[PDB]
């Protein structure tokens, strides 16, 4: 149901996230060292999709930081999982 | 309202809210992600001179921000310092947790002066300001940041600088500085590769200033 | 290459004021990327006095002023017109002298790349001067 | 403020002989700042020397500064008819800038 | 269930709240028009039960706050949601 | 142990913690609604030398805020800028986020000097200042507030200024200011609007200090 | 229409101390809504000299002294009872004077609204004076 | 499923948590009282297998921190909760 | 990935992930519980010159803090303010909201100065200082802390004062203070109890100094 | 500080004719603080003028201020027999207040 | 019970340098837990002059300069090896003189508990001085 | 700076009568800060007296300071043959330390 409509799209994507003493603050990685890495190509058309989806989202979520008073959303998350259970058990 | 994308075998589709999809299963919170996309993926400019007419400045507005758990590396990230004509600070600076952009190949660094007629520069498309794993509507001094969007669903560098003037209105001027002294008119032609090329065939040439004086470079027009 | 002409200048009566001009050209403006430019002054038998200079706008574009003109004559540019002017108030006869616009400017080297030209926190381009009287 | 004076107020040789005038400054001042300048009636200064001894260009290799902290001075190895002109001291102080009175020189 | 116990009440509620180009931040309204607004009236007794509802509600609010260490709270309502949700699917 | 109010095609009912309804179906988050009210409109004086008795000072306990979603237009809102004997501040500024009440008829603001025993002030009914979209239990500087409380539930200006002296003790007193060097003495029985029409009458007609000493007017007892 | 009435005088000893006062009326009480209060000294054969004044609470309470009197004289006000009081220790012969209490104070114009007064910064009122010898 | 490992264990728990007018802030106690005490003994085991899940949580705990943006984290439990939710109605 | 403790009538479970219990009914959200344990329960050393050597400095990692519900009286806090040989700060000001730990017997205030060689002190085996109701990967200055671990389940002061040099190096060494120029050497082999102790005899027998002179003490090695 | 003295020390006039008397700060001040005094034996001061140039009540036109700067000056313009008293300045500073020394009138 | 002795002193010629040194015992090591310590010197038929002194790292380990002795002379402490040292540079005639360590301790009171001493702000022990002398 | 400054500077006493001698710094002083010596040709000064009043102990209760603000004093009782000789004044300064000239007490 997504139709990307804008004029280029670079079909792929390179990414990062945030995936013995190591695990302990003192002795682990400086910031910069604690991201993952790869690579992901445009299967099915998923990546060109997800940009368009990006492109759409962004309306709807302007919208919502105006209205809220944090400074700070962490949570849009955890109430997506919270309406969704509520669709099939309320 | 905000969508979702659900990734099936088959493709992504977008969630409904009035259609209940009984095999949309969500095993466990960590299926849900949000993720930024940059948006020179779609094709925008990325040239110093392009790049900032999409931005503006505007008082009466908060900043607000939001989070990343993943996204993008990008090939150009910018950075600016820019001051009033007075000597006082245009941006805010960036408050604790801010961090800059982790995965920067090119970073623009753009130090100079201008109008600044809002309290914050806030992006003109409505599209964000990317910080480490922070979206953000504004621009924080002095920290690198990635212009993005982002998408939320269900899952199953070298420096180059430059100095401004008259930064905030829609007629300034740019140059790619090499040394102390020694700077080269922009163009919206050219590419961060070919100021890597000029920087080296310059500098290693010494053709840069030996006297106290600028020494300002025109590339040849063709 | 760069020359610089100064003009505005002539009979005035002191108590009054005057606005004088140096349009210039040779170099790549005199806005942006170019030296700011002063004004000195020089009475006949008398050696010169610096009167001050406007920055150029990439260097901040303030005026820098020679403490016997301060709060009187004000240094300013019609930007992109290539044109110094010089406003001097509140004239006394004492302000009879030759006004000169100077410029910290001229070519630099080349290269197969492209053109270059440096500025200067020193002056190599002086115009010819305008006299200005100021008498009764 | 820092301000220059020369000595001497007139400098006397016959063409070929050579000649030095100097400059002494209120304050203290790196060699960078410094410049003198060549005048003849009916002409603007040229520019001679800057930065106390880097010549300025369309100059013979005759006229030579040097100096440092207060002490400045230009040298003509040979002062040649043409060059007997009035001489000023200037200085950048790195913002305000400072002319000399204006020495003569004389056959 | 509710017994208003108030010395008067206003029977009506003056009610704000925050509901092409004008979602991007830039050329959206500022703060003090970004809130919609109406009247309601005491339908069936709602507008001053309603009233002596956050009368009562305001000691368990206070004393919930004094057990926390959040500077800000605004995650009441989504407790609400998965308390509700546990009572019947626990 | 904070109640709900349901509302119903009856009338609004308190939820219960032990007795489970079957039919009050919840069926997205959206359905729950945090809404401030204002203690005005339960009758509570709004006069400002009432007002402030209902305030007071205290340390050892720390200040929290809560959130609303939506809430009433009050007719009297009020600002405060109270000083110590001493020159120093007795309220805390205003933190990020914290923001005046969008909607007040008339702000009573009120500068002035008082002893202020405490860190902050807090409300001794332990209803909360209302801010923007934040409750508080305490008063924050300079920033227009309106008493009340905060209900949860399952759904389906003028600027009239004031000087003060004794802020923060039993024995106080107020005046109505019309002018630097002009002032009415101030009394309970004086509505909002009665000030805003001696406001009117005294500064057109001209009945003001010309001096450089203040003209205190004392209002017919009558 | 306002009075005040200075007290509290006589003979002291010269190393010691005293209290004068000063008990008003006529005007809307002394202490809010009121012009503050001074202390004036004027010895035989000389002129008016400035103690230091108490001002209204409303205006802030404090006092501003006079240099000839600094860290001697203390001027307070007994609050509601109108009056005024000057407390002055380290008594010198010097000391001997008439002092006198002074208020900028009196009516205003009134309207079919209420009455009202002006509280100034000089004085229009002054009291009898109250003399204080200070001697051997 | 807990062993405890440790060189010593204190086998039991003195413990503190925070649980007319005393409910308003003006009137009520002073951060310092706002605490109530008590003591718990080693019943069937439970301190000791305690005092180890602690010491074994530490590792989880300290990666989850490296990987978040929040200064304070207080929604650990908010997942939780979500999570068992969708584990049994999903 | 963070384990849960699950409390039994038979003993204390972890629950699993890829195993649901049906049993392991959860009612409500208060259920839930976070528990902050310490340290010296499991036998660590807490006198002061063992502890300061579990604790170091390291930059590049900013510190990041959880909350409590519950949990441990501490025998033995700690509460630092370290400065460098420079005069300057060692450990960053407590933020707002941090409080210290409420149930401490015996609090060990050490002052002093060394090289602080990082821009926050970290716990060298991962363990948490014990803020009020919040965990902290690093010290706040000034704030009394207990070390220690957090649990996560489902449920059905004296104040002893030091002196130190050389804080946060190896070879360090510390002094107990009985007055302003009263010291005693400290060993590791001291209790609080005895330090108590000594404090009783040497200040009531008035064994102190009595000049302008620091007068130190050294116990008897038996 | 901001110290008054009066010129000259005596006035001497006739009954009906003009008299002024002037004082001078060793600061400027606005007009709106300044005053004179009126004073007679057994009496203390009456204000007169206040603000440099207006009037207080009860008093007669005859008086008038004005003044600007460090200088100011009281003129009678007719001085009569119930008007040869002494006379004071006193100015506010916005702070401080100082008096003048007194100056007599005589016929 | 303390004793520190001087050392490393002799002739020097002036424009250059030496390092003086006082090694002691009978304290409890001269750099935590110890006074500071410093030099003095006494030229032949002069009195003493202060140098300078080390402090203790107890007490920050700076080191307090005479105004005589700034930017030539240095005073250092080898930790642990209760040995206090004096860099002189800069030397020149009027430097020679006989320079002394001195040391601000001593024993304190005992008791059943354990031993004790003080630090003082003063000196009870001097050593014996070594002589310093610069000359051409 | 504070600077010590002996008075007499020879004292002529036969052994057995009473001698004193004072110091007077250029800047006021507390008493906790101030010390004598007594020095004798090879050896170094003993410290004496510290605090302006406290004994040194090994020393004679003969000895005694006393003074406060700049004026301080050091009183033998009765001088014996064996306190012949040179004494200085020492302050401490809360951090600089100055030795008075010396002074020489001689029968
Ligand atoms: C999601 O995806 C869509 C599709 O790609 C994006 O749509 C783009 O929207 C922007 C506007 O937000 C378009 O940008 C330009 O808008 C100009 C109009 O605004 C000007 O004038 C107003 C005052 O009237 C000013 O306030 C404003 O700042 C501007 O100065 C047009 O005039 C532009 O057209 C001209 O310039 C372009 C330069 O590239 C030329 O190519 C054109 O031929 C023409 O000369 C321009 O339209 C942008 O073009 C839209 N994209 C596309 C492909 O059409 C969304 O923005 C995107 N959302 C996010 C968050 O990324
Ligand atoms: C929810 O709804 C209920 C019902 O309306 C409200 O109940 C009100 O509670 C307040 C107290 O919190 C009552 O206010 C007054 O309390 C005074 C007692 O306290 C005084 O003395 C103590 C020291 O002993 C001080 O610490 C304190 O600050 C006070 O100085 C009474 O003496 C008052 O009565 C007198 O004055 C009133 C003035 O209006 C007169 O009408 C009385 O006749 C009498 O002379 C007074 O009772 C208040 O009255 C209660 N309301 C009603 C209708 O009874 C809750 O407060 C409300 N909750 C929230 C959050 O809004
Ligand atoms: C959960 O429970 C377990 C079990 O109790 C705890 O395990 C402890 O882990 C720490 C290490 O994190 C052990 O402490 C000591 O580690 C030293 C090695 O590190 C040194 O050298 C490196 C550089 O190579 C430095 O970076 C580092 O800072 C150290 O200087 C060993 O050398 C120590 O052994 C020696 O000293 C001890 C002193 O007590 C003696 O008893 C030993 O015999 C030996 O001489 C020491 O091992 C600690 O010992 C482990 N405990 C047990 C019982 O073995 C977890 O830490 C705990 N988790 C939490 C969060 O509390
Ligand atoms: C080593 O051993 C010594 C000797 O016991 C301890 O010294 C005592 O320390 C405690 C705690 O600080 C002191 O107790 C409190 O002192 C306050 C200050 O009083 C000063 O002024 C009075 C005169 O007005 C003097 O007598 C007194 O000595 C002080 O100079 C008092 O105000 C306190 O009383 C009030 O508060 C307490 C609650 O804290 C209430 O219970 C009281 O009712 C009252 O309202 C209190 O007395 C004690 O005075 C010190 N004693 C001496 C002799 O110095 C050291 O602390 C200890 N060190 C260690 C590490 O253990
Ligand atoms: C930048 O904006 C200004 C307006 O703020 C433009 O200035 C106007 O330009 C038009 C021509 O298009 C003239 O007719 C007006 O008289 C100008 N107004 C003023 C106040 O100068 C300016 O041209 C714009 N510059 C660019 C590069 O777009
Ligand atoms: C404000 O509070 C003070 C107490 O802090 C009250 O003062 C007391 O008043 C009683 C009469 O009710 C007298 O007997 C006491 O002697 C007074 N004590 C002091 C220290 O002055 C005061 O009356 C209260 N004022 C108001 C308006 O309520
Ligand atoms: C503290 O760490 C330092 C190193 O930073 C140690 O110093 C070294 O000690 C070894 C002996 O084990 C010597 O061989 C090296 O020459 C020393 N290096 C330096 C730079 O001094 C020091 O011993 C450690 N101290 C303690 C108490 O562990
Ligand atoms: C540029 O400035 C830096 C100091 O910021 C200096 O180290 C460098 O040498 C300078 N380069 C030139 C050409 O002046
Ligand atoms: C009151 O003060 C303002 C400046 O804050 C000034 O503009 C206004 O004229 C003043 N009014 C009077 C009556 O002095
Ligand atoms: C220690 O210092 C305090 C001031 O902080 C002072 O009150 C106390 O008397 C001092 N004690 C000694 C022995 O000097």
């Amino acid at each position: 149901v997504i139709v990307n409509a804008q004029p280029k799209c670079n079909p792929n994507l390179h990414y990062w996230t945030t995936q013995g003493l190591a695990w302990i603050p003192y002795f682990g990685p400086a910031a910069e060292g604690i991201y993952t890495e790869g690579l992901m190509h445009n299967q099915d058309g998923l990546i060109c999709g997800l940009r368009q989806l990006a492109n759409e989202t962004t309306q709807a979520l302007q919208l919502f930081l105006r209205a809220t008073t944090e400074l700070r959303t962490f949570s849009i998350l955890n109430r997506k999982a919270i309406d969704f259970l509520l669709q099939r058990w309320g | 309202s905000i969508p979702l994308g659900v990734i099936h075998n088959s493709t992504l589709q977008v969630s409904d809210v009035d259609k209940l999809v009984c095999r949309d299963k969500l095993s466990s919170t960590n299926q849900l992600r949000s993720v930024g996309l940059n948006l020179e993926g779609n094709g925008v400019a990325t040239d110093v001179p392009s790049v900032t007419k999409r931005w503006g400045f505007r008082s009466g507005v908060p900043p607000k921000v939001v989070n990343y758990e993943a996204g993008e590396w990008a090939e150009n990230c910018y950075n600016l310092e820019i001051k009033k004509p007075d000597g006082s600070e245009c941006l805010p600076a960036a408050p604790d947790g801010i961090r800059g952009f982790p995965r920067c190949r090119y970073v623009h660094k753009v130090s100079g002066t201008g109008p600044c007629a809002g309290d914050f520069a806030f992006h003109k498309e409505g599209a964000f300001f990317l910080y480490d794993r922070l979206a953000s509507t504004v621009i924080y001094r002095g920290t690198t940041f990635a212009e993005g969007v982002v998408a939320f669903l269900i899952l199953p560098s070298t420096t180059i600088r430059y100095q401004a003037t008259g930064f905030g209105t829609n007629e300034t001027e740019y140059l790619f500085e090499v040394d102390n002294l020694t700077y080269v008119q922009l163009e919206s032609r050219f590419t961060p590769q070919f100021l890597l090329q000029l920087n080296e065939t310059i500098y290693a040439s010494g053709k840069r200033s030996n006297t106290t004086g600028k020494l300002i470079w025109k590339v040849n027009p063709e | 290459e760069v020359q610089l002409v100064e003009s505005g200048g002539g009979l005035v009566k002191p108590g009054g004021s005057l606005r004088l001009s140096c349009t210039g050209s040779g170099g790549t403006g005199f806005t942006f990327k170019y030296a700011g430019m002063s004004w000195v002054r020089q009475a006949p038998g008398k050696g010169p006095e610096w009167i001050g200079r406007i920055k150029s706008r990439i260097d901040g574009g303030t005026t820098d002023y020679a403490a016997p003109v301060k709060d009187r004559f004000i240094v300013s540019r019609d930007d992109s017109r290539n044109t110094l002017y010089l406003q001097m108030n509140s004239l006394k006869t004492e302000d009879t002298a030759v006004y000169y616009c100077a410029t910290g400017s001229g070519k630099g080297p080349s290269a197969s790349f492209g053109e270059s030209y440096y500025y200067y926190d020193f002056i190599n381009v002086w115009g010819k001067g305008t006299t200005v009287t100021v008498s009764s | 403020e820092s301000v220059l004076t020369q000595s001497p107020g007139t400098l006397s040789l016959s063409p070929g002989e050579r000649a030095t005038l100097s400059c002494r400054a209120s304050q203290s001042i790196s060699r960078k700042y410094l410049a003198w300048y060549q005048q003849k009636p009916g002409q603007a200064p040229r520019l001679l020397i800057y930065g106390s001894s880097s010549r300025a260009t369309g100059i013979p290799d005759r006229f030579s500064g040097s100096g440092s902290g207060t002490d400045f001075t230009l040298t003509i190895s040979r002062l040649e008819p043409e060059d007997f002109a009035v001489y000023y001291c200037h200085q950048y102080e790195s913002s305000p800038w400072t002319f000399g009175q204006g020495t003569k020189v004389e056959i």
